RNA sequence: GGUUCUCCCCGAAAGCUAUUUAGGUAGCGCCUCGUGAAUUCAUCUCCGGGGGUAGAGCACUGUUUCGGCCGAUGCAAACUGCGAAUACCGGAGAAUGUUAUCACGGGAGACACACGGCGGGUGCUAACGUCCGUCGUGAAGAGGGAAACAACCCAGACCGCCAGCUAAGGUCCCAAAGUCAUGGUUAAGUGGGAAACGAUGUGGGAAGGCGUCGGCCUGCGCGGAAGAU
RNA sequence: CCUCCUAAAGAGUAACGGAGGAGCACGAAGGUUGGCUAAUCCUGGUCGGACAUCAGGAGGUUAGUGCAAUGGCAUAAGCCA
RNA sequence: UGCCUGGCGGCCGUAGCGCGGUGGUCCCACCUGACCCCAUGCCGAACUCAGAAGUGAAACGCCGUAGCGCCGAUGGUAGUGUGGGGUCUCCCCAUGCGAGAGUAGGGAACUGCCAGGCA
């Protein structure tokens, strides 16, 4: 059991993140390809979503999941935020480590000039 | 070869109680906090903003959760 | 094939039940398939004596109330603990 | 809409403060005393409460 | 123990929380007068609630029994995989109620209540025995009925009438009103004393018997069934 | 002073009523992050057969959570750093 | 705008349990070694680094299986507020509210948004 276990662990935050009623973002990380979603309050609508499989921001990529990937996909999502009005949404690291490809793309978003 | 506790809910549903109301004071928790609702160390749900109080049922092990909604 | 004798009826509630128990009558209900459910009176004595042959519990029941034909089988039956004595029957369509 | 004549039969010595109150509410003093009252659901539901002493002219 | 003139309006309680307390001390509840204030409060209708009682069920905690602790069947105050009516809180609403609601102030009274209906505990599931939660009457309610008989039934007396209708209860005389009618039961003065058992007493009813002889059920009578000038 | 009933599904509501325990303890058994989270049972082990330990499974909160007892408790109110 | 796959919510057994079949286009999953960021109360056990080198083993998506489980009528039944009656320990009458279980029936769920492959 690992997508059970992550899921069950991630709903901790999840959770606790609805009572303050703000918006998230949450990124899902796979090795072959790296997804990030900024969710509203409500749960059912995502204001902007970045993924490493289209070719937008793969094109000078060499492979679609590495770290360099990730920094891209903060970066854009970074920049999209920044033009649509986030308003400094919080984050949340979906039960993983953040050390890794986490921290890489958490620190590419901050570059941009967020307060998260 | 004592003296009785009091218990139960004290406000029910469509009560428009204050922020910090005690809607139910109880041994445990039978009812868990949802929107706008706290939950003290001896267990005690509290309301945190005016509102109507409603009670409902979610999740899958069908647990009833208090909530509060605006006046 | 056996000709039953029923009325319509009109009230519903356990008022209108015990009326039927007291004055020799019981209500019953037809039911079965996407039409609505059809709630019937019987005579009580009519049918005591027709549940004495042994083919009512192998023979599908014809009704005739208003000149319509209900062909019908006894689904469920209720009799009293201790009073052998009809109340109640519910009967599916077939 | 149509109104309805509701008269007091017996009396309300022995009777519950409900009872009392339902009558207080229905509008009836004394026995044998008739009020005229529009028909609704909660007219019918208040006689209905103390149909054992009132009479109504349906 | 006593507390002296009259009239009018409203009109209780004998309950709950503390005592080296049990006859008393504090607060609330109950009564009255004044002031101020919200469709305030009450009945009823609809709506949103937590129920875990009745009913049901053994899935949860347990019990007896059955085939030889395993499975099944019944059952329960410190049993509910379900689940009423009723009660409680809140929202909306027509109608009625002399604001019947709430807050403050002046004045209190009372602090051994009794009986009955409804559902339980207790008691030998013998007692017109005992305690509880709710309601009613008396207490503080006159009048009619049960012969009298506070606790029962009907019904709440502002005064006067040699007027009418009716509730409970009655219509043979005492004593107002049916020796009224219809279809039955009783032979015992049962009515007008009482349950268990027993019985060739009777009408009626559904089922028996190979013209036949009998069984089962309901109604009313008999000893137990016995109150002292 | 607390743990369920009689107590008639709001609270309350009886008779040395039916019932025990605390009158402690942890100065860590407190707070925060990450991860983990059974009990029970079948089966293999030198004995181990279930019962002195471990790993392949059924099962998902019946274990636990300091206490006599109680509710709620796997996003465990537990259990490793 | 149609099929398929992942992520984020509502719904919490009409979403579940058992059985047969299908998924490598994309996506998802199995994994090599880790002396490098990171680590084991021992184990690269879990997370992290480079994918198609092979595959769909197991998990997961979907179709059927109504076998189990779930919901679920109408009706009846028990119960009960109110007033009355009886042979008053208990039952009945007029009225209002109404059980649980089972039967008919359903279902192998549905719905909102984003992303990607094939059309």
């Amino acid at each position: 059991d690992k997508k059970s276990a992550r899921i069950r662990r991630a709903t901790r935050a999840r959770r606790k993140l609805q009572e303050l009623g703000a918006t998230r973002l949450v990124v899902h990380r796979t090795p072959r390809h790296i997804y990030a979603q900024v969710i509203a309050p409500n749960g059912s609508e995502v204001l902007v979503a970045a993924s490493t499989v289209e070719k937008a921001i793969a094109e000078q990529l060499k492979y679609t999941g590495n770290k360099d990937a990730a920094a891209a996909v903060g970066k854009a999502v970074a920049e999209r935020a920044l033009e649509k009005g986030i308003k400094d949404v919080s984050f949340d690291r979906s039960g993983f480590q953040y050390h890794g490809r986490v921290q890489a793309l958490a620190d590419a978003a901050r570059e941009a000039g967020l307060q998260f | 070869t004592s003296e009785a506790k009091r218990l139960g809910v004290k406000r029910f549903g469509g009560e428009s109680v204050l922020a910090g109301s005690i809607i139910v004071r109880q041994r445990g928790t039978k009812f868990h906090a949802g929107a706008n609702v706290g939950c003290g160390r001896d267990h005690t749900l509290f309301a945190k903003a005016d509102g109507k109080v409603k009670f409902e049922v979610k999740g899958p092990k069908n647990r009833k959760f208090i909530s509060i909604e605006a006046e | 094939m056996f000709t039953i004798n029923a009325e319509v009826r009109k009230e519903q509630g356990k008022g209108a039940s015990r009326r039927l128990r007291a004055a020799n009558k019981f209500p019953a209900i037809i039911y079965g398939g996407k039409e609505a459910p059809l709630a019937i009176e019987l005579d009580h004595d009519k049918v005591m004596n027709m549940q004495a042959k042994a083919e009512f519990y192998s023979e599908v029941l014809t009704i005739v109330v208003d000149g319509k034909e209900i062909k019908v089988k006894a689904q469920d039956v209720q009799r009293h603990p201790y009073k052998p004595k009809l109340q109640h029957i519910d009967f599916v369509r077939a | 809409a149509k109104t309805i004549k509701i008269t007091q039969t017996r009396s309300a010595i022995g009777r519950l403060p409900k009872h009392k109150a339902t009558l207080l509410g229905l509008g009836l003093r004394r026995i044998g005393h008739t009020v005229e009252r529009e028909d609704t659901p909660a007219i019918r539901g208040m006689i209905n409460a103390v149909s054992f002493m009132v009479k109504v002219e349906e």
